[PDB]
């Protein structure tokens, strides 16, 4: 939605991945602020990624005609890099929603009638001609990340409904998590991917992920019942679900490296093995007596026992 | 000169009549076409006039599939609205909206007289001035919700809980006890379920005493709106020229209003509130006001109801409900115990249950049933968790009487024979009051309660016990 | 907000079709023409500073409405003034949870970093 | 103590019996508000759509 | 004064020619149906059809009546049921009325009105005892369906024989079964020999439903302007509002909230501002109106209920939860007010029983929470029981105020609740053989009799 | 022949074409086909089935002289085809000789027959509690995810022994997803009795509009020649979207949510074509499974309630239960089948009543009665074990006989001693035990379609329980 935290995560991604990955990187901005776009070029000129990266801009201060084609310009570059040269390509595309939104503003003048909320009638036809161009082929592999802004923080809107049909993995952000102060604001419940299959992630991944997902689904209604029924009228076995789900949700927070301006902290680094390992311990019962507030904005699980030592 | 087509947009077709000899609104026009070569396709579409547009131009809504029309083809005139044959030929057969029969039992000859559909309603000086209660012979229905000759009754119930046998019982009872004619109309109903209904009628020997009209779901909205008014003519002609009580079942009024919505969206009228037509209150009223009772007979209708989102304030339920005189409900929680029919005794309401209409004793006996069943309805929750024997004398007597009012509801029917062999029985209306008065006083409390199952007279109950 | 209403009622008599509300769909464009006019120019340009403090009003404090969400997408932050804290005795009634500022600690004296950088 | 423990369960019975009632009224009134909000939303949407269609 | 019709769409027509046609004029088609003109464009005239439009074709001749919307009035319509256009319904020959009134006439205004101090005897205890009405007042009857609104109007109109008030009953969008039941009740009781019944059923086109109340008030005020008193009742304003929405949406006007056009406050005002109590420049007559409004879900906050309240001087909101509780009519002691002071009632009423409203509303709220309050609760059940009455039992006003005095003074505290309604029927059998003088004293002096004798009367019965 | 005047968004208006019929094909010089959908006084509205970027004003348009035709044939099985008769997988032509019109009339009421012979997919929940017959149309409604495609894949895969020529259609979907599904099917050899129709997002919306009509036209030929046919839709609501776009571009008057009122017609003109034909024409049968999109479970929406009226039942998939463990997320409360109770093997009918007498009570009592800790707790525990035993792992279809065996094992009360977490192991190790115990029960259920002797049926359960670990 609006002001949830998309850009910090996307810049963490381009910091972590492009610095190691040898693929040609293209970052295209469709609807964000000009200040971020101008700052990113200087940050690139310092980072050393400028040798292997190209950028396209134009941003908000222009009518819809430029905001529509600015998305496809970077894809036009990545297409030549994939089809002929054959190296891997990274493609970050930022706020493609404004490709849709721009199409609304001209539509009323082009003779098309309004539809539904007010979007132009050619939503699917205009959007498909774009979403099916960015694909991986047998000749080369394209890895593409996109930013989507929900028009009114509510997902039952024709634009998100039309966008939902093309992604291979989606992560949702809820403004409630933004207000709770547990960043990033990814809601585990509605975040799904094709990778959660036994032949890709293995059995050591599936059971733990499913147990954590199911526990976080179960806590959702009990915490609402608590709001009226009280705090000890519920049974102790039921209260244990909250007692552990609070820790599980708090440990989801991470101290990022690009948020040093907002955090004032350098961060920490974790590999996936440590993530599966740490969730297994948190379900094992090894950390029942450490305070919940100690789990806020930490990386590797080994840090938590230090922070309690700090307290 | 016959009309000519100049404009086709899906279900809606415009026609032209040179020299200004246009036809009237709600007339019927027919088209007969055959391929002269492979470059043409055969079609026999018919149209209904709905609006004039000037410059000798008329708007029409299609009654069937409309593909293959060509600019320059001709449409012929009829001079009258759609007409259905009436008389002895109508009984025992099934027809579509246009009139032709759907079975393979041949056509209907051209010498039989045919009656139109669109006609003015009966006037003020011809209405019946007395509340004559129709006799149904069904034990619960004759007590908790008497039917009024000329009035309307709505049906609610659970999924598949005897929604079709309660209709086929009434036709047989009308034929046996008073004598009459019944018509069954399907408003945009499924083509598949028509076969099931036809066979379940045929194995009961009841189709011979009724006439039926179907409009399938694959038909365009122009024809799906006209089926009820189509059957109304067959129902009315036997109340006009011959004289006897006539029934007219309507399967679902929701799809009638929804067909109105579809055709109004097609006609170019701006949607009213919640998208319905602006003429919602007058297009329905023309149907409700033809079903009346004059001094010589009556048309009475039974209708099932659907609700859009359980929103009673929605325009369609809001405009329908005020026109209904009775409403009854069916519960599956009782049907699971085998109490056929599982009619709800508490959700069923009717305006006729008044002392001025039914007399003092029948009013008292009808109301006290609902009064005394409430104690059971409320105590069932505590009964379900603790035993009865520890309760007070009032709870015991309430359970003791309620277990018999609960099972007395049932009655074997004539259609029940083909799956449960029984002769079939009837409940006299004058005897129903005596019976329920005698039960509610506790004169039959000593009989075993489940012996009260599926029969229509207390004396037979005594014999069976 | 009254300027948005003035633009709406200016557009309506020109015989231009409406959109999501009575508000025309060009509103975002208009605001993009306005708020982006500010700049913090570099050393080779003059090194000035033009900062703005726009005010926006919404009916019943509905932050999810069309104009509030449209406006938020452009600015570098938001101070949300909530009416139900106003009477409780917290003046100004700035909501410390919902308000956001994008530039953060870039322009701030270094004494405050050592003390209340994350308060 | 036995008398008090019996009166405690009696008081709890009464507390739940009062608590279980106002819920249904609150649901019925919110559901009515829900249908009114629906109908208003659909009416506004159709009015905007037909105004746009008439304009174009 | 000739032309041709070129559009016959959905009960609305467009006509060529008609050079001299005026706004609001009556028009006749060659088919024999009446219509009217509401809009005159540069080269065409819009016509609204007041009957069966299935017989109109393009090119039909259409003709000018030559006058504004006049409906016939007079004494010859008494004893007949008439169509709003001026046609008898049940036959019995053509009407002989000569005089006519335009139903669009300008309402009387400043220097033509006067306060209200005299009651409209309704005979329904719970209304006159709690929510009084006076001549010239406009009282809203509003509420839910299937609760008994019409049973109030019928009783009120039967009770008017002793006050000599010619009256009109209007039925809009209604089913003929109830219409003829009401007509049979009136002809049985004889009310048709001074009342006039106008009907416009649900099987009739919308414009008749839209015009019916205007004729119903135009044929009623004529007797006012000649000095007589008139009572007018309308069966439903909600159906008229729906018919106006239908007509406006066929006319392609921009809908507002709930698709109801903005003329709603206008249309009803031009209908409801005709009621007045004329000054001495015309006569002392007065007219009172009882319009009806049906709520879709029983929620007052809707558009039409509030807009209709805005004009009227009061309302009684009929509930449905009271209907199944064993109380009829469903009258709420809470949110129902009349703006006329207590002096409108006869002086005994204000003198003694004016506290009934407080006594009843306080109990109606206090029962929800349920020595002093224990004693207070005992009175409420009697306060609601004594106000109960059955169908077609209009109690005389003298006996009415006498039983209200007996109730308000605590004479009934010994009688058990279930027997209360028995006392009420036996008590009147007592006075006619023991207290006949008090009735004539009440009728003449409009004031309470001697307190000592009134108190002494009751002990004989007790 | 005529000229084109207006072009845009794949829609064209042409002047000329005097004798063009409604639905007649038209062609341009560029070779892309088009369909006439609106016939005005001086212009004809042409809707284009392919890439339109190359058409210019002033181009000539030629009348083909025929209605839509779709080639059909048994050799097509295995091939992946467009909704139009063109090859998409390559490998030469489509190997067809006869072509069918798309406008085939629905069967009459006297040409049908009652249905009592079942269809199977291999899932304990759907195959039993919401049964489907070999002449039934059944509705699947839901939001994105919750595993709707798994139902189609199980319905197609499980039809190995029981002959059923199948047509799977994927409308408006990304081509990578359909290729992944095709390869997953290829691992089980489903291409020997399946045909796939795909129209990608890049393809014009008219192909999405025409796809399900071809998904029934290609499948009715085996019926009318006397073969049993199944048709499954990946998503049908997308129809409306395409029908919206063109209808709005053609300037047809709006409706409730810009859906023109023709939707009821447009769906029905297809969905009524599934039937169990009579012997006067041919003893074939056809069944269909339409799919509908929904926004966060708002079942009261326009299109969902529109499609509910037509079908003989409903299977709604609920998202907040999708994470409770039961997959696919079929709820026994909202889903009923009007045709159910007849299309079963008599082994199932003798037992399902007790299964409901546990489940229908549990699925309403559990939400509030679970907190308070003989008969009521026994009901609670039994219901817990039932809702545990109905689950299934990813893509392991089961034949009908093992389904009825385990349902009989559960309902009779012999199963409630295995604890809650181990049930998923038990339900499979029974499957492995039965084969080493004997095939005679399995043979009897296969031949007579009736439960075997209970006195002998119970012995396998008794012998297993003596050795379960
Ligand atoms: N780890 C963090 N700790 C504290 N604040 C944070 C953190 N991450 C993000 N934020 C804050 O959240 C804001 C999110 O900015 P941004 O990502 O641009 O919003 P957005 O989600 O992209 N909405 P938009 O930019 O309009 O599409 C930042 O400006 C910070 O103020
Ligand atoms: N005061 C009353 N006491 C007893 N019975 C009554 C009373 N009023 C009405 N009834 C009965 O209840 C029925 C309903 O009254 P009725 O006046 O027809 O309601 P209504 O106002 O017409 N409802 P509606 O048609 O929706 O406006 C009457 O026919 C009587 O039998
Ligand atoms: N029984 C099951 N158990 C576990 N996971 C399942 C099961 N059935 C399906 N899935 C999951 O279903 C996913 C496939 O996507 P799916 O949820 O079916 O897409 P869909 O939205 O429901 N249908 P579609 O519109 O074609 O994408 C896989 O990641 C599986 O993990
Ligand atoms: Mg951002
Ligand atoms: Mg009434
Ligand atoms: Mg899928």
């Amino acid at each position: 939605g609006a002001g949830v935290g998309k850009t910090v995560l996307i810049q963490e991604l381009i910091h972590n991945i492009a610095q190691e990955h040898g693929g040609i990187s293209v970052f295209a901005g469709v609807g964000e602020r000009t200040r971020e776009g101008n700052d990113l070029y200087h940050e690139m000129k310092d980072s050393g990624v400028i040798s292997k990266t190209a950028m396209v801009f134009g941003q908000m201060n222009e009518p819809p005609g430029a905001r529509m084609r600015v998305a496809l310009t970077g894809l036009t570059m990545a297409e030549y890099f994939r089809d002929e040269q054959g190296q891997d390509v990274l493609l970050f595309i930022d706020n493609i929603f404004r490709f849709t939104q721009a199409g609304s503003e001209v539509s009323a003048l082009l003779g098309r009638m309004p539809s539904a909320v007010g979007y132009q009638p050619t939503l699917a036809t205009e959007m498909g001609q774009l979403q099916e161009r960015i694909t991986s082929t047998a000749k080369g592999s394209i890895t593409s990340i996109q930013a989507i802004y929900v028009p009114a923080d509510d997902y039952t809107d024709p634009a998100p409904a039309t966008t939902f049909s093309h992604l291979d993995a989606t992560t949702n952000l809820e403004r409630k998590l933004a207000e709770m102060g547990i960043y990033p604001a990814v809601d585990p419940l509605a975040s799904t991917s094709r990778a959660l299959a036994p032949e890709i992630v293995g059995e050591e991944h599936y059971q733990v992920a499913r147990k954590v997902q199911q526990t976080l689904q179960r806590y959702k209604e009990l915490q609402d019942i608590i709001a009226i029924l009280g705090m000890d009228e519920l049974s102790d076995e039921d209260k244990l679900v909250v007692h552990r789900a609070r820790r599980i949700q708090f440990f989801l927070s991470q101290n990022f490296h690009v948020a040093e301006q907002f955090t004032g902290q350098p961060g920490s680094y974790v590999p996936v093995k440590e993530t599966v390992r740490g969730f297994k311990e948190i379900l094992e019962g090894k950390y029942d007596h450490l305070p919940e507030d100690a789990f806020r904005l930490v990386g590797r699980i080994e840090e938590v026992v230090e922070k309690a030592k700090a307290m | 000169t016959r009309g000519r087509v100049i404009q086709v947009m899906g279900p809606v077709v415009d026609v032209k009549f040179e020299n200004g000899h246009l036809p009237a609104i709600y007339n019927a026009l027919k088209i007969q076409h055959k391929a002269r070569n492979e470059n043409e396709v055969d079609i026999d579409l018919t149209l209904e006039v709905a609006l004039h547009l000037g410059d000798d131009t008329v708007r029409t809504i299609a009654m069937a599939s409309t593909d293959g029309l060509i600019r320059g083809m001709e449409v012929i005139d009829t001079g009258a609205p759609i007409s259905v044959p009436v008389g002895e030929v109508t009984l025992g057969r099934v027809f579509n909206v246009l009139g032709e029969p759907i079975d393979l039992e041949g056509d209907i000859p051209a010498d039989a007289r045919r009656d139109p559909i669109h006609r003015p309603a009966p006037k003020f000086e011809e209405l019946a001035t007395e509340v004559e209660i129709l006799e149904t012979g069904i034990k619960v229905v004759d007590l908790l919700a008497p039917y009024i000759k000329g009035g309307k009754i709505g049906l609610f119930g659970g999924a598949g809980v005897g929604k079709t046998v309660l209709i086929q019982e009434l036709i047989h009872n009308i034929a046996q006890e008073h004598g009459g004619i019944s018509v069954f109309a399907g408003v945009g109903e499924r083509t598949r379920e028509g076969n099931d209904l036809y066979h379940e009628m045929k194995d009961s020997g009841v189709i011979s005493k009724t006439a039926m009209v179907f409009g399938q779901m694959n038909e365009p909205p122009g024809a799906r709106m006209r089926v009820a008014l189509t059957g109304l003519t067959m129902a009315e002609y036997f109340r006009d020229e011959q004289g006897q009580d006539v029934l007219l079942f309507i399967d679902n009024i929701f799809r009638f209003t929804q067909a109105g919505s579809e055709v109004s969206a097609l006609l170019g009228r701006m949607p009213s509130a919640v998208g319905y037509q602006p003429t919602l209150a007058t297009e329905m009223g023309q149907l409700q006001e033809r079903i009346t009772s004059t001094a010589k007979g009556s048309i009475t209708s039974i209708q099932a109801i659907y609700v859009p989102a359980d929103d009673y304030t929605d325009p369609a339920p809001a405009t329908t409900f005020s026109h209904l005189d009775a409403t009854t409900n069916l519960e599956r929680k009782l049907a699971e115990m085998g109490i056929y029919p599982a009619v709800d005794p508490l959700a069923s309401t009717s305006r006729a249950l008044a002392p001025e209409i039914v007399g003092e004793e029948h009013y008292q006996v009808a109301r006290k049933v609902q009064q005394t069943l409430q104690r059971y309805k409320e105590l069932q929750d505590i009964i379900a968790i603790l035993g009865m024997d520890e309760l007070s004398d009032e709870d015991k007597l309430v359970v003791h009487r309620a277990r018999r009012i609960q099972f007395f509801l049932s009655q074997n029917f004539h259609v029940a024979e083909q799956f449960t062999g029984q002769p079939g029985s009837y409940v006299p209306v004058k005897e129903t009051v005596r019976g329920f008065k005698e039960i509610l006083e506790g004169k039959y409390d000593h009989l075993p309660e489940d012996a009260f199952r599926l029969v229509g007279r207390i004396e037979e109950v005594v014999e069976k016990a | 907000s009254k300027q948005a209403a003035a633009y709406r009622e200016l557009s309506l008599l020109l015989r231009r079709p409406p959109g999501r509300e009575a508000y025309p769909g060009d509103i975002f464009y208009l605001h993009s023409r306005l708020l982006e006019r500010a700049a913090k120019l570099s050393d080779a340009k003059g090194g000035g500073s033009l900062t703005a403090l726009p005010f926006v009003e919404t009916q019943a404090g509905d932050i999810s409405a069309y104009i509030p969400t449209n406006v938020i997408s452009i600015t570098d932050g938001q101070i949300f003034l909530q009416s139900d804290l106003f009477f409780s005795g917290v003046r100004p009634a700035i909501n410390a949870g919902l308000s956001v500022s994008r530039v953060g600690g870039a322009a701030q004296i270094k004494a405050m970093k050592k003390v209340a950088g994350t308060l | 103590l036995l008398d008090a423990k019996a009166s405690e369960h009696a008081a709890r019975m009464t507390a739940m019996k009062n608590a279980t009632d106002n819920a249904n009224e609150l649901i019925r009134t919110l559901t009515l508000s829900y249908n009114r909000a629906r109908q208003a939303a659909i009416t506004q949407e159709i009015t905007e759509i037909v105004a746009g269609a008439n304009a174009l | 004064d000739v032309g041709t019709v070129i559009q016959v769409g959905d009960g609305i027509a467009r006509a060529h020619g008609l050079d001299n046609v005026m706004s609001g004029e009556l028009v006749e088609f060659a088919n024999g149906v009446m219509g009217m003109a509401l809009n005159l464009e540069e080269n065409n005239v819009g016509i609204v059809i007041l009957g069966p439009y299935t017989g109109i074709k393009e090119g039909d001749e259409v003709r000018r009546t030559g006058r504004i919307m006049e409906v016939p009035v007079g004494e010859a319509l008494i004893g007949r049921v008439v169509n709003p256009l001026g046609q008898p319904v049940d036959g019995l020959g053509p009407v002989e009325t000569t005089e006519t009134r335009p139903i669009e006439s300008r309402a009387p205004g400043v220097m033509d009105r006067r306060s209200v101090h005299e009651p409209l005897q309704t005979g329904i205890k719970a209304i006159d005892a709690l929510v009084p009405i006076g001549r010239g007042q406009r009282e809203l009857i509003i509420g839910d369906r299937q609760t008994g609104k019409t049973s109030v109007a019928i009783d009120t109109i039967i009770n008017q024989k002793d006050q000599n008030m010619i009256s009109i009953y209007v039925a809009i969008g209604q089913k003929e079964s109830t219409v003829r039941t009401v007509v049979e009740t009136l002809r049985k009781h004889g009310a048709l020999d001074y009342t006039i019944v106008v009907t416009a059923s649900a099987s009739q086109p919308a414009p008749l439903l839209f015009l019916a109340p205007y004729a119903g008030v135009a044929m009623g005020e004529y007797f006012m302007y000649k000095g007589k008193h008139v009572l007018v009742v309308y069966d439903d304003l909600s159906k008229q509002a729906a018919a106006y929405r239908e007509l406006s949406l066929l006319l392609r006007r921009p809908p507002g909230r709930e698709a109801y056009p903005g003329d709603i406050f206008y249309l009803h005002s031009r209908l409801l501002e005709r009621a007045a109590k004329l000054s001495d420049a015309k006569g002392g007559g007065s007219l009172t109106a009882l319009p009806f409004v049906e709520t879709q879900a029983g929620d007052i906050s809707a558009y039409i209920p509030t807009n209709v309240i805005s004009i009227t001087d009061g309302q009684i909101f009929l509930q449905s939860d009271l209907f199944f509780s064993g109380v009829r009519p469903a009258i709420n002691a809470g949110l129902s007010v009349s703006r006329v002071g207590g002096a409108a009632q006869i002086k005994a009423m204000k003198k003694v029983a004016g506290t009934l409203r407080l006594d009843l509303a306080a109990y109606r709220e206090l029962e929800a929470f349920a020595k002093a309050t224990q004693a207070k609760l005992a009175r409420g059940a009697r306060t609601v029981e004594v106000l109960k009455q059955d169908l077609h039992q209009p109690i005389p006003v003298e006996k009415q105020v006498l039983i209200i005095y007996a109730l308000t003074r605590g004479f009934l505290d010994d009688i058990p609740v279930e027997d209360v309604r028995r006392f009420e029927k036996e008590f009147y059998l007592f006075l006619d053989q023991n207290g006949q003088h008090l009735l004539e004293h009440i009728r003449t002096t409009k004031d309470l009799p001697n307190e000592d004798d009134l108190n002494k009367a009751i002990e004989a019965f007790k």
